[PDB]
């Protein structure tokens, strides 16, 4: 079974749900912002969100450019095992829940 | 310079994180936070935190300097009023 899946945790305020999604791309590569965008919407069927990753600190990091995207998959700590599943993990929110962020000094 | 590759992250209503040249400029790296955040220039409103601080300081012309000797592995950390 050949399938590559994209993990991504899909927030409702700042506990997440998982969904595994099939994505035909190789496992190596490094999508476009707005691909993602598009594989958000046909998965979660709204284009009201943020797309982030959690950085190597902790905290949640929104992308905003394919440069951002480039970095979150670069910085990625994911080990291959046999699931075949991307190294990196995509987080999604709602684009005005801002209580996700670790923005308080 | 630096082999070294750093970061800016900025905490505004949500965080970012973007490439920088370590030591830059006030007018460059607030112009830098200004573009990504697609804030004017004149509503970018950064501060930092000084060594050893609770509290954050205002990040000035005259206290980038300071700011920038408070890099942690390889990131310096803002914050964006607002």
């Amino acid at each position: 079974h050949m399938t590559n899946w994209l993990r991504v945790y899909y927030y409702e305020d700042t506990i997440s749900t998982i969904k595994d999604i099939a994505v035909e791309e190789d496992l190596s590569s490094t999508p476009l912002l707005k691909d993602l965008l598009e594989l958000t919407r046909r998965e979660f069927q709204r284009e009201d969100i943020a797309l982030n990753y959690r950085d190597a600190e902790g905290d949640l990091v929104r992308l905003l450019s394919d440069e951002d995207v480039a970095l979150m998959v670069r910085q990625a700590r994911g080990l291959p095992s046999q699931k075949r599943l991307f190294p990196w993990k995509l987080h999604i929110t709602q684009k005005d829940n801002y209580r996700v962020y670790n923005t308080m000094p | 310079g630096s082999h070294m590759a750093y970061t800016l992250k900025v905490h505004y209503k949500y965080t970012v994180v973007m490439k920088t040249q370590p030591g830059l400029p006030y007018s460059q790296v607030r112009d830098m936070v200004s573009k990504k955040l697609e804030l004017r220039l004149e509503h970018t409103k950064l501060s930092y935190r000084p060594r050893d601080s609770n509290e954050l300081v205002p990040l000035s012309e005259d206290s980038m300097k300071d700011a920038w000797g408070q890099v942690k592995n390889y990131c310096l950390t803002l914050w964006c009023e607002n």
